[PDB]
């Protein structure tokens, strides 16, 4: 159980950094979004951010399901 | 034109004290009367402009429901700022902020900015903790302090401005 916990923690840490960096990149482009091409990249990064946030939610549900087993 | 930095803020507190409502008021200038408990953890963000700096505030909104409790230390470790919220009509929620703050320091030590928030000031007839007791508790734990109402908006913008002005 301690071993499974170390594995899940490392995978979540990768995901939290990816969410934060994806969001940081959105904020950067939004500063100078004075162009049709820029908002199109912003829209795509926002799609990618939602996808990552959704993965985190599902990883969280899996994490609690696997913690509810016997070791 | 200025440099942009990101900073992560984790919102902590007993269930139903108003963590999400503070965020909804800051993000959407709205208030939801119907309680919708946070299931697990949620992510929201907003850019703030400051003299010679721009900050991207990234918010981990955590659930107060006890079943999610063991997931929260991960988000405290991920965050440089902790917003610990209680309900001014609810003495137990205030007492528990000592535990929340102690958990923050277990994960971050001194490498963290902590804001203690007494929310729901609009429920003045049901107040169980004075503003003085909150101010003195915060001084004793060496944290920042503010009272807010997510319902009326009182001090909600000031909460995030004061946190943003405290960042490196
Ligand atoms: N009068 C008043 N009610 C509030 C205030 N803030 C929140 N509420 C109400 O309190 C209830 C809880 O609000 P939430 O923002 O969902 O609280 P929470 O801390 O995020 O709860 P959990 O996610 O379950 O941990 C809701 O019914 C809100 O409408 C406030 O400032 N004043
Ligand atoms: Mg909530």
């Amino acid at each position: 159980r301690k071993h499974l916990e170390e594995v899940l923690e490392m995978k979540q840490e990768a995901l939290l950094a990816a969410i934060s960096e994806k969001d940081a990149n959105i904020a950067l482009l939004e500063l100078s979004s004075s162009k049709k091409k820029t908002q199109e990249e912003v829209a795509a990064l926002k799609r990618e951010k939602d996808r990552l946030v959704q993965q985190l939610k599902q990883q969280t549900q899996n994490r609690m399901k696997l913690m509810a087993d016997n070791y | 034109g200025n440099p942009l930095r990101k900073f992560k803020l984790v919102f902590l507190g007993e269930q139903s004290v108003g963590k999400t409502s503070l965020i909804t008021r800051f993000m959407y200038d709205s208030f939801d009367n119907t309680y919708q408990a946070t299931i697990g953890i949620d992510f929201l963000s907003k850019t703030m402009y400051l003299e010679d700096r721009t900050v991207r505030l990234q918010l981990w909104d955590t659930a107060g429901l006890e079943r999610f409790r063991s997931l929260i230390p991960s988000y405290i470790r991920d965050s440089t700022v902790a917003v610990v919220v209680y309900d001014i009509t609810n003495l137990n929620s205030f007492q528990q902020t000592s535990k929340w703050i102690d958990d923050v320091r277990t994960e971050r030590g001194s490498d963290v900015i902590i804001m203690l928030v007494g929310n729901k000031t609009d429920l003045a007839d049901k107040r169980q903790i004075t503003i003085e007791e909150g101010e003195q508790r915060a001084k004793e734990l060496s944290v920042m302090f503010i009272e807010t109402s997510a319902k009326t908006g009182y001090n909600v913008k000031q909460l995030f401005r004061r946190v943003a002005s405290a960042l490196p």
